[PDB]
């Protein structure tokens, strides 16, 4: 997995790859690790697959309801603060790594957390296995002051970083973007630069070819 | 210390001086060999005036820190502004009672009007130490012979210890309140 | 069988259009601590050959002997050892590789990784890998420990292949090698802000840069970070 | 990793006659092979004319010595002051130390005192609660040494009658409390001479129905 | 340690030796290994002796309340089936315990179980249990018959854990004996082996390998 | 998995008045099974004795191996070898295997033919001597030796009364050890006579 | 096992106690843990008893055949080097801890080594199970320019504190004084303060007590 | 189940004709790091005894809140506490004795050897020794850790048995514990020169010293020793 | 490092100043938290003007400080004196080849007069370092300032480090002849 998030003027960006590995094998080869919290606040997640949904699923339960009760928008910090509390409390067990990012009425955020529990802050980070990558990139052309465009542009290149270099990763590019005073825009494989080449014969079979013993029609009505 | 968790050196000090007391560290992070963080804040507010500095586990450090700013929060609301020595009591009473699944060293330094400077020490066992300083000094230096006192050996702990490095970040504790300090690698390295 | 004790981090090289570039930073870390800052890791054999290693120190130390042996050695009943039966990298490298899969198959391996840089008789470039399993390959930039996480994704993005070499200028390669030095200084505990780097070159020769320091850092965006998460102050 | 249990060295020894029981032991206490007491004494009148002592591991014969002592004072309380007779403490002593069978008190114990029908009584137990009652235990660090011994000078053990081309074994008999005191300190001298863990001085507690006496005899202190 | 116990026309018969070690150190030779849990019922020791002694003594307890609750003798079906359901709760916490439950009812007849502590309970015939079971078994399998008399049933379990005292270094001392019968138990005797060996050798003209 | 206490057995040699006294169980077994009551673990080599205990293959070992030496050293020397000299031969013949040992308890005794002086002494597996005026043990009950030996032994006694000191020793030691018994010898050696008595014990 | 080395005036005096255990038995009350390498080099040894005795005479055998070869008398570091480079060879295997001392033609020498083959110089020194006790002693009674006389009281001293408080160590002092320009006088249970008390009674037995199979005569003559 | 962090060594003890005598360093040690200089180990409790524990510093921490709580709670309701009923020697060693076989036994102890040394309401001087496995032991002369082994035998020719203590004066004990603090100064890699000295007498009460030093040492014929053997410069 | 062999500690240093080179040290030797020897020497001559600091195991080191010692005096009587770097290369031969079964840290020390003062330290691993100093040093001192210098600086180490105390030797090494030096704890303590 490669999951960065970068900060920029008015808002926050985070991205990742699509690939979900099986050891050496890839299992979902265009899965979504960008997880809404709220409607805009969402995380990026990296580590045990099943760990990052349920967690960010349960505080973003919590979160709802808590925005109802308050009859207020929900902040970062608050997300930023169930969880780690929450995994916490699990020593790790719940590998979830975490780069949670969004905008609230006091402003853009970006943190990052740790399975563990530890929390950071920061105007660029990445997490995962391609995370190196990622940061040699993010550490090589970032700038303080940058644009909705130029934040884009610097996160999908350093998830791209990933993608070719770390075997962890792979497939797509996804980002979100979250701008203080806008709705939140879900960019749903917004590079996919891994489009398989037509096969050079179809292996469709001419029919009859399987054998049958039996046959039988199957009733799933009442 | 967990297998792969985020570890925060132990590059960090607070000296008492003549107008308070001064906390000092670093801002390096790691992860094995790989620096996670590398402006790390290490210097952590529990109360108006009561500061921290972390060392060990980053997690357990700022479970720990956000449990005293919780109890110390709740104390200034029923008994008003907490003693230096109650914050380091809070913190001890956590580090000692929760000893064994925790990794934490932890400086507490503070500001009264009446005790002034303060810094008390707690390292891993959960113990107490209530000191002048902690990591030829003398009592009742000036602010800025603190500030290079700080500077000059934090510099020579990042240039021999690679668990440390970045930044020297400080905070100044004084009755006329709190002011943040940062010192570029430029600066300390070629001292 | 050994354990490692003073030891030397990453090692980062690339080929371009006339030749090949090779740095590593002048540090010997004792597993946490920064002991010796005098340590040069790039040692030059002969005048189109320079040899790269990270890892032990010590092995480091031995194979350096071994390299000044074989250049005495080859100048042995040879009129020609300035000129056409002059060392070759490519002669370097296969005598180290064979050393090192050797030692390793004795169970008693140098535990170094090395990488070889240097240009032809011919003007072909050369630059290949090989370390204590014996393992060896060659790439248009090679790097190794975490240069390998670091650099390579960086060098890759000027030399991404083969064809991208001829476009590839010296100045362009010194520049992203230069770049990713400082990245590894940024983000490997075990690196040093002082480095040695090499060039060799087909129509220039070797030119060999001691003494230089990472430098345009971004530090700077540190003073606006507190805390890590809810505190203001 | 933490090691609840020790070795406190010594070693005890019970001899039962006609009308009287005698418990002794050494008085040395060692970790190791350093010496911490010269005189600690182990063996204790627990009341209702019944001596007792726990040789093994110090604290948990304090322990066990402290909870006996208190069982004979609730059985006063609850059955009218009746006196706990031999049998009954030794069946007690066996349910407080199987009480505790899934982390035993690392001791040896020996009571001695009279039965109901006023002869000499000694009852030994292991670590767990089996007891049995005997005419002769020696128990701890020289047991292995004393034992033999006492068997053969006691219980008169191997010894034919001269003549009778040992067919004719010596005949059992009841000694008088001066010969078995010869014993015991010939006993204890020897075990000095060839176990390091014993020495220093020697504690016998005699039991008649007159009521406890004590006797110390020094021994050799390297 | 050795325990033998089989049913016959007469009843049953119960022999065990009387040896306890602690590895080479013999601590005692005068070990009882015949629980007398009542005066109808009988239990062997070998395994843990404080497990055996305290629960087969517990079990003489729950026996004494079913017959004062249920106003009859309890069977041995129902007295074994208490204390291997009471060791079965205790499996795997590291009790050590392997017994046979003995006795002589008006149902039943002549019972025995194995009584064990991973949870078996086993009915049967004959039963040897110890570090010297299988010398004990050997004389048993081949003198066993039905219709032996009191008389010689008691002196083949008395031979049977001499043969074990003789060749297994764990079990020795002295030979205790009881005769089981519909009226209660009898005991008969405490036979020192050192004695019972030689006299055995000359009786019987055994043990020829050994010179006397 | 213990070598020394597999087979199981003892030795133990007494001093008198110009005489020694040396004696031994038995038995051997495989752990808890007994297999021979014959097995004796006293050897002489002239008017030298030596008694071994421990593992029976070394036992069996060192016996011929000492009879090899011994001859050989005779055939040389044109006289039968002491004491005191085959003690220090048994003790080079030890360290020789420091580092791969035979597991054993020797136990040398004897009466030295020119001085006329009784000798005993024993051995560590590894060939430490350990000289005694008094009393010597070795095998799996020697605690119980040691303490027979330290309270019945006195000095200067005579053939007959040494006899019943040291058969007492040694019968009340075997008997409270598993490993040891199954019958009994004692050598009640003299200057120009030695008596070999077999005991009586009990068989269990 | 304890045992000490004081260098005084005009030469060297070392001691050491009598005890050799197995474990927690007493092996043997009076062994000798002085030996002779050459004539006025001696050494007391502690550890594993068979190495101290055979490291002892190996070196003491090819010192004496180095003393032929030239004609000289042997040095006391030629027996120090002897003996480290042996050691040393092993690793530590051979468990011994020696107190060399002696006087040679170029003075008086104490030194001490372990079985690892590392050597230390000293005016006094102490090695063994007893060696804390012996030092404490040492360390508060040495002093610069002893005498004979005052150097065999710290000496013996130092060991007593050794058999009285360690129980490793026990019996009798041995003592050994290389002085310049005399013989070296062996002084062999120079301190016996560990006699045994007289028995309450003798276990004389009566003759035909011991029950006896067989008689036969053994013939050891040829 | 635990593992000591900080620690503290040695305290030794013994008793003379009108009282007893303790002391220990004022020293905290971080396995071999001698970080801790002002560390008391010696806790009076009321004017007739004093604690003194080694081992580690937290749970001696733990400790001191505990005594000190005890007299606290022995105060309420108790108009005697300063008198007749209040806290002797013997109560204070029992409960803590209590309490640290309790924490063994919950697999959870107190990492410490205590020695309670007082002097009893009667005049009869109390001196016992208790450690993180619960168990107890009393003698003339009572030492913890290394102690034990250096000091109980310097202290042991002073008062051999009981019968000695008579006559064994203030002077005479104060002068046998201030040398073997010294020897343990030479001979204890994890000890200080600072220490404190506590002296509790039937008639002149609790003499509590603090900042005393090891003095008076030998160090003079080190000067004399050249290096390990054969070596004469 | 075998359990309970004798351990020489770590705190020694070679300073090379204008007249030469001084070699200091402690004189602690430990098995565990017992001090085996605590007036050790550590500073051992191999050649008239070439010494040594020895440091990790005692055994170790003293066999081959032995060797070298032989191995130069041989060199001598055939090719006369021998430099501080051939020292240095003898100690790393040995260390360097047998690294498996030694637990040496060592610190050469010499005075040539084409050379003067230098120093060459060989850690655990067996690799050489030629280096002004080895363990704020100016290059040129005085005698008396790095004698100061040594003293100042082990000093401390003794303070902070159990492993460390006793006296303070020290050699000078210098054209004019070899001095010992010795400085007892009443002196450097204080400072
Ligand atoms: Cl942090
Ligand atoms: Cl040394
Ligand atoms: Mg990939
Ligand atoms: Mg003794
Ligand atoms: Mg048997
Ligand atoms: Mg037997
Ligand atoms: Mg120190």
């Amino acid at each position: 997995t490669t999951i960065v998030g970068v900060k920029f003027n008015n808002g926050v960006v985070i991205a990742a790859d699509t690939r979900s590995t099986q050891g050496p094998i890839v299992a979902d080869k265009n899965c979504a690790k960008l997880h809404r919290i709220s409607p805009k606040i969402w995380c990026a997640g990296a580590g045990t697959a099943a760990d990052t949904e349920a967690v960010t699923q349960l505080i973003g339960s919590n979160i709802e309801l808590h925005s109802l009760y308050t009859s207020r928008e929900p902040r970062v910090v608050s997300a930023l603060q169930m969880l780690k509390q929450h995994l916490f409390k699990y020593q790790g067990h719940i590998g979830a790594y975490l780069i949670v990012a969004g905008v609230d009425p006091t402003g853009s955020h970006l943190f990052s957390i740790h399975a563990h529990g530890s929390t950071d802050v920061g105007y660029y980070l990445s997490l995962g296995s391609g995370s190196l990558a990622a940061m040699a990139v993010l550490e090589s052309h970032w700038k303080q002051d940058l644009t909705k465009e130029e934040a884009i542009k610097l996160a999908s290149d350093a998830i791209q970083a990933g993608i070719w270099n770390d075997l962890g990763s792979g497939s797509n590019v996804d980002v979100c973007v979250m701008e203080i005073g806008k709705d939140a825009e879900y960019l749903r494989n917004y590079l996919t630069p891994n489009v398989r080449e037509e096969k050079q014969k179809s292996y469709k079979f001419p029919r009859g070819t399987t054998a049958v013993l039996k046959e039988s029609i199957v009733n799933i009505c009442d | 210390l967990k297998k792969g968790e985020v570890s925060l050196g132990t590059s960090i000090m607070a000296v008492t001086f003549k107008d308070g007391v001064i906390l000092g560290a670093d801002s390096r992070t790691t992860t094995g060999a790989y620096i996670a963080n590398r402006v790390t804040d290490k210097l952590t507010r529990v109360h108006d005036k009561i500061w921290c500095c972390r060392s060990g586990s980053a997690a357990d450090t700022q479970a720990i820190a956000d449990i005293v700013q919780y109890h110390l929060e709740l104390y200034t609301s029923q008994y008003g502004t907490p003693s230096t020595e109650t914050a380091a009591s809070v913190f001890k009473e956590l580090c000692y009672e929760n000893k064994d699944n925790l990794t934490a060293g932890i400086i507490v330094a503070g500001y009264d009007d009446k005790n002034k400077g303060e810094v008390y020490t707690i390292p891993l066992g959960g113990s107490v130490h209530k000191l002048p300083y902690a990591i030829n000094f003398r009592e009742n230096m000036s602010k800025e012979e603190t500030v290079d006192f700080i500077k000059h050996s934090l510099s020579q702990a990042i240039k021999w210890d690679g668990s440390s490095g970045g930044v020297i970040r400080m905070v100044v504790l004084t009755a006329a309140g709190v002011e943040r300090l940062i010192f570029y690698p430029d600066e300390y390295e070629q001292l | 069988t050994q354990q490692p004790i003073v030891t030397g981090t990453s090692v980062i090289s690339m080929k371009y259009d006339n030749g090949v570039i090779i740095a590593a930073d002048n540090l010997g870390s004792y597993g946490s601590l920064l002991r010796f800052n005098g340590v040069e890791r790039l040692i030059p054999v002969g005048d189109n050959t320079v040899v790269g290693i990270s890892g032990d120190i010590s092995d480091m130390q031995h194979i350096e002997r071994l390299l000044k042996d074989l250049v005495t050695e080859n100048a042995y009943d040879n009129p020609l050892a300035d000129a056409e039966e002059a060392l070759e990298p490519s002669y370097i490298f296969e005598y180290l590789a064979t050393v090192m899969y050797q030692r390793r198959s004795k169970m008693n391996p140098l535990w170094n990784a090395i990488i070889v840089a240097g240009v032809q008789s011919n003007g072909d470039q050369f630059l290949r890998y090989v370390n204590l399993l014996g393992v060896t390959y060659s790439s248009p930039t090679l790097a190794t420990g975490f240069g390998a996480h670091m650099a390579n994704p960086l060098l890759r993005k000027v030399v991404d292949r083969e064809s991208d070499i001829p476009k590839t200028t010296v100045q362009v390669a010194e520049e992203a090698i230069v770049n990713a030095m400082r990245v590894l200084y940024y983000r490997d505990a075990r690196s040093s802000r002082n480095f040695s780097l090499a060039i060799i070159d087909k129509n220039t020769g070797l030119t060999f840069k001691k003494n230089l320091q990472v430098e345009n850092m971004k530090w700077d965006f540190a003073k606006d970070i507190k805390g890590y998460g809810t505190q203001k102050i | 990793q933490f090691n609840p249990y020790g070795d406190n060295g010594g070693t005890i020894l019970g001899i039962a006659g006609e009308d009287f029981a005698v418990l002794a032991g050494d008085t040395r206490n060692i970790t190791d092979y350093s010496i911490n007491s010269r005189y600690e004494p182990k063996v204790f009148d627990c009341g209702d004319n019944i001596v007792m002592s726990a040789n093994g591991f110090a604290a948990d014969g304090d322990a066990l010595v402290k909870r006996f002592k208190n069982s004979v004072k609730w059985y006063h309380f609850d059955h009218n002051d009746k006196k706990l007779s031999i049998n009954s403490a030794a069946r007690n002593i066996q349910h407080l130390l199987y009480g505790k069978r899934f982390f035993p008190y690392y001791v040896h114990t020996i009571i001695a005192g009279l039965d109901e029908d006023g002869k000499g009584a000694v009852y030994s137990f292991d670590p767990v609660g089996s007891y049995e009652r005997e005419q002769c235990r020696a128990g701890g660090a020289a047991a292995s040494l004393i034992m033999p011994f006492l068997d053969n000078q006691v219980n008169f053990k191997n010894q034919y009658e001269p003549g009778t081309n040992g067919k004719v074994k010596k005949p059992l008999k009841y000694l008088s409390v001066e010969e078995v005191i010869k014993l015991v300190r010939d006993s204890f001298t020897s075990a000095t001479e060839r176990h390091i863990q014993v020495g220093d001085g020697l504690e016998i507690l005699i039991v008649t129905k007159d009521g406890v006496r004590k006797e110390f005899y020094e021994l050799k202190r390297d | 340690t050795t325990t033998l116990a089989f049913r016959f026309q007469g009843g049953i018969i119960v022999a065990v030796d009387s040896r306890a070690t602690a590895g080479n150190w013999v601590a005692s030779q005068t070990v009882k290994k015949v629980i007398e849990i009542n005066p109808f019922l009988l239990g062997t020791m070998a395994g843990g002796a404080a497990d055996c002694q305290f629960w087969e003594t517990w079990l003489g307890s729950q026996c004494r309340l079913h017959e004062l609750r249920e106003k009859e003798r309890i069977s041995v079906a129902a007295a074994s089936k208490i204390l291997s359901n009471l060791v079965y709760q205790y499996k795997g916490a590291g009790l050590s315990m392997g017994t046979m439950i003995c006795g002589y009812t008006r149902k039943e007849g002549p019972t025995i179980y194995y009584v064990d502590s991973d949870g078996t309970r086993l009915k049967g015939d004959i039963f040897c249990v110890g570090s010297g079971q299988t010398f004990a078994y050997g004389v048993l399998d081949s003198n066993y018959k039905w219709d032996l008399s009191v008389e010689d049933a008691l002196y083949l379990g008395k031979r049977s854990i001499l043969a074990a005292a003789h060749r297994d270094a764990y079990s020795g001392g002295s030979v205790n004996l009881y005769h089981v019968t519909e009226d209660g138990w009898i005991y008969h005797g405490n036979h020192d082996v050192g004695e019972l060996f030689w006299k055995v050798k000359e009786e019987e003209g055994s043990f020829n390998n050994v010179i006397g | 998995s213990d070598p020394s206490s597999i087979n199981g057995g003892i030795v133990v040699a007494m001093t008198g008045k110009d005489c020694v006294a040396i004696a031994c169980d038995l038995r051997l077994g495989s752990q808890s099974l007994g297999v021979s009551n014959k097995f004796e673990k006293i050897f002489h080599y002239g008017h030298v004795f030596l008694g071994i205990t421990g593992l029976a293959t070394d036992v069996t070992t060192l016996n011929e191996m000492f009879r090899y030496k011994t001859n050989l050293y005779k055939l040389k020397e044109e006289r039968a070898i002491e004491p005191e000299t085959f003690t220090q031969l048994v003790s080079s013949s030890l360290y020789e295997r420091r580092f791969g040992p035979y597991f054993v308890g020797p136990v040398v005794a004897g009466i030295n033919s020119k001085s006329g002086k009784p000798f005993i002494a024993g051995f560590d597996l590894i060939g430490c001597i350990d000289e005694a005026k008094d009393f010597i043990v070795s095998g799996t009950a020697s605690d119980q030796l040691f303490g027979m030996c330290e309270s019945l032994y006195e000095p200067n006694l005579e053939p007959e009364d040494l006899f019943e000191t040291i058969s007492q020793a040694l019968l009340n030691a075997a008997d409270r050890d598993a490993l040891s018994g199954w019958g009994a010898v004692v050598y009640i050696i003299k200057k120009d006579e030695v008596v070999k008595r077999y005991l009586k014990m009990r068989q269990d």
